[PDB]
RNA sequence: CGAAAGGGUCCUGUAAGCAGUAGAGUAGCCUUGUUGUUACGAUCUGCUGAGGGUAAGCCCUCCUUCGCCUAGAUUUC
RNA sequence: CGAGAUUCCCACUGUCCCUAUCUACUAUCUAGCGAAACCACAGCCAAGGGAACGGGCUUGGCAAAAUCAGCGGGGAAAGAA
RNA sequence: UGAGCCCGGGUCGAACGGCCUCUAGUGCAGAUCUUGGUGGUAGUAGCAAAUACUUCAAUGAGAACUUGAAGGACCGAAGUG
RNA sequence: GAGACCGAUAGCGCACAAGUAGAGUGAUCGAAAGAUGAAAAGCACUUUGAAAAGAGGGUUAAAUAGCACGUGAAAUUGUUGA
């Protein structure tokens, strides 16, 4: 309901890269994080961290992790005379296992 | 290629239409033609043969069999026919009362932003004392027709399809006169009609559906090689096919609950496989159980209808002892019938400590 | 802002190629401003332009 | 409806780590060892059909968790 | 591991095919940019049109906007001792 | 009859015409004619190989090929020095 | 000093910053290209646009003369009308 509103998500980017180059897998995964966040938080506005960046290309150009958790924040835009009010900022966060973890709010108290 | 199915076009319709029914005679009773389905996948059986001069007489072979899932069809309508010297002509078609939510989706193509207005005034007809046109209109189809066909549509929202549009088709009825078709039918009005009431075990039926396509694909695949007669390029595939003669071996009631058990194999089991049918789900209504292959994909839907001619051989006039059916994973190499099996074989596990 | 100029004259005074320079991403308007190479050697004393060391080369 | 998760079903083939004197072997202590000790250690065994992958064109979900939703543009006798 | 016991295959060729490696050319749509060859006018068929001549004529088959892709046919040929 | 001649309407701005003779570099559909201009083809063919790019921020009206930082690749002293 | 000559595809190749630009190792080869307006009076100022420019406004007899400038054909093209 709350226009500012910080989730952590988790992606398969293993059923996201299923068949894709191997030489593009990489680039293929920071599009479908950003086509992820957009379906997940209906802004077309998405910003990337760039140690989320770090996270993606960890592994080569072909090493995409299948699963990678993520934190994504919907914030206000304010600019002067925006395109677009909100905007969601995507980060990697620190977590023993990406799996096994459901979709939970944090909490910015 | 043969030049008998060319105009090797794509099939002009998904549904699959059935193109001639068996000629009718009034000595027979009154019965439904045709019926429908929606293929869930093939398995293995091995049944006691009793061809009598067959080298496997007496004996047990091993065959393969596709399953149809079929939800019981609902009958909303009734079409008469008159004959002329153009051909047959749809004098009348006179409805049912209370139409489903899946026959009017049907009727629409945006059903979700639309105000669902189809066949109120119909309704409204008959409730407000235009009985009187509707029994006109059905008296017109009894004075008037020489065949009768019954509207029916098949039942989406039991069948484990993420679809919601069900499927209409008209299902001819034959034996009896046109006001004995027509009492059957209005009748038949708002009831559901099972599989085992239009067909039965041991019998051959023909199979309507639209084969797989494959896209633009090269004469290499397209005829089968090394002006119309001259192999082309071109679409190869989704066509419209009527295969003949493929022996109903069984039907299972969905709420037998031992739909899979047979006289030999005392395992209270159902038809779906261990892990479900791939890329289809689980079979939890009446399903058909027929000999062979049979055109179209899974989950297609599919038309089932009586033979045209009566029989002229000793395989349509068998019966089928069945010894097993074959419930093992479609997934992979599955070697279980049930998964009470599958743990019995190896034992208890960690997960099974650590959940316990 | 461009800082080709800036890169170049900073690997000139600190005695290193281009790529052993570093440029502090916070302060490219300052350093935008420096276009001399004394303002250059004021910004490597005040810390924003930097030498990187070299490459590890374990040979164990 | 979508994203995760759980269970099922398939694929591979027994994870990391720790421990047992099982351990072929590599060396120190003090003096003779008839059973001397102390450390390291391939390999073995146990925890471990475990560990990992699982729809991307597999299966199921009783409130498993989170989110979405009666839109906005054109055209029609 | 055992005097351990028993079974199978070892060829040449100036021959052919397939697999493997290397070399070369191999490519649909979108945004932008952007030629040339060639061009009387045209382009649906069958028979007939004396001069092994038909594309326009006779008389018949017919024949319904605008397109996309594939392509294996036609729109190319003699001159005669 | 014809080659042609005359008038009206519009545009335009500085010279031109009828009649009788004289004179000639005097009349075009062709010359694979000359010069120039313009089409169809056609928004079609096509815009190669050197494995490879990605995130944030900055300048700017506008940023895949402009810059800074961070990654991921490469030349490998017979170098892409 | 003249002409029954030619009149910018004509007349010398050159009516113009023409034996110039350009081509060739070199000997050499060698173009295309004139015209606003009587007078620049060659558009002040306002507004949109990043700008180029556009729209108002203005000069002029004329902008149906805006230095892509006298008149302004055909081929070819766009829009509207049938």
């Amino acid at each position: 309901i709350a226009d500012v509103v910080a989730r952590e998500y988790t992606i398969h980017l293993h059923k996201r890269l299923h068949g894709v180059t191997f030489k593009k897998r990489a680039p293929r995964a920071i599009k479908e994080i950003k086509k992820f966040a957009q379906k997940a938080m209906g802004t077309s506005d998405v910003r990337l961290d760039p140690q989320l960046n770090k996270k993606v290309w960890e592994q080569g150009i072909k090493g995409v992790p299948f699963r990678i958790r993520v934190r994504i924040s919907r914030r206000r835009n304010d600019e002067e005379g925006a395109k677009e009010k909100l905007y969601s900022y995507v980060q990697a966060v620190n977590v023993k296992n990406p799996k096994g973890l459901l979709t939970s709010v944090v909490e910015e108290e | 290629g043969s030049l008998a199915f060319l105009p090797r076009k794509r099939a002009a319709r998904h549904r699959g239409r059935v193109k001639s029914f068996p000629k009718d005679d009034p000595k027979k009773p009154v019965h439904l033609t045709a019926a429908m389905g929606y293929k869930a996948g093939m398995t293995t059986i091995v049944r006691d043969l009793d061809r009598p001069g067959a080298k496997a007489h007496k004996k047990e072979v091993v065959e393969a069999v596709t399953i149809i899932d079929c939800p019981p069809m609902v009958v909303v309508g009734l079409v008469g026919y008159i004959e002329t010297p153009r051909g047959l002509r749809s004098l009348t078609t006179v409805w049912a009362e209370h139409l489903s939510d899946e026959v009017k989706r049907r009727f629409y193509k945006n059903w979700y932003k639309s105000k669902k207005k189809a066949f109120t005034k119909y309704a409204k007809k008959y409730a407000e004392n235009n009985g009187a046109s509707i029994t006109r209109e059905l008296e017109r189809i009894k004075k008037y027709c020489t065949v009768v066909r019954v509207l029916a549509h098949t039942q989406i929202r039991k069948t484990p399809l993420k679809q919601k549009k069900a499927h209409l088709m008209e299902i001819q009825i034959n034996g009896g006169s046109v006001a004995d078709k027509v009492e059957f039918g209005r009748s038949l009005f708002e009831k559901p009609v099972t599989i085992d009431t239009i067909f039965e075990k041991d019998e051959m039926i023909d199979v309507i559906a639209v084969t797989k396509g494959h896209g633009f694909v090269g004469v290499t695949a397209r005829w089968g090689t090394k002006q119309w007669t001259v192999a082309r390029a071109g679409q190869m595939g989704y066509h419209h096919r009527t295969s003949v003669n493929h022996k109903i071996y069984r039907i299972g009631k969905g709420d037998d609950e031992a739909n899979a058990s047979t006289e030999t194999d005392l395992t209270k089991k159902k038809i779906t496989p261990m892990g479900g049918f791939v890329r289809y789900g689980e079979v939890n209504n009446d399903y058909v159980m027929i000999k062979g292959s049979v055109p179209g994909v899974k989950k297609r839907i599919m038309t089932l209808r009586k033979s045209l001619f009566t029989h002229t051989s000793r395989k349509a006039l068998e019966k089928v002892e069945l010894k097993w059916i074959d419930t093992s994973s479609e997934f992979g190499h599955g070697a279980f019938q049930t998964a009470a099996e599958k743990k019995q074989f190896m034992g208890t596990l960690k997960k099974d400590l650590q959940t316990s | 802002v461009n800082l080709r100029t800036q890169k170049r004259l900073a690997a000139s005074v600190l005695g290193c190629g281009e790529g052993k320079v570093w440029l502090d991403p916070n302060e490219v308007s300052e350093i935008s401003n420096a276009n001399s190479r004394q303002s250059i050697r004021k910004l490597v004393a005040d810390g924003l332009i930097i030498k990187k060391p070299v490459t590890m080369h374990s040979r164990s």
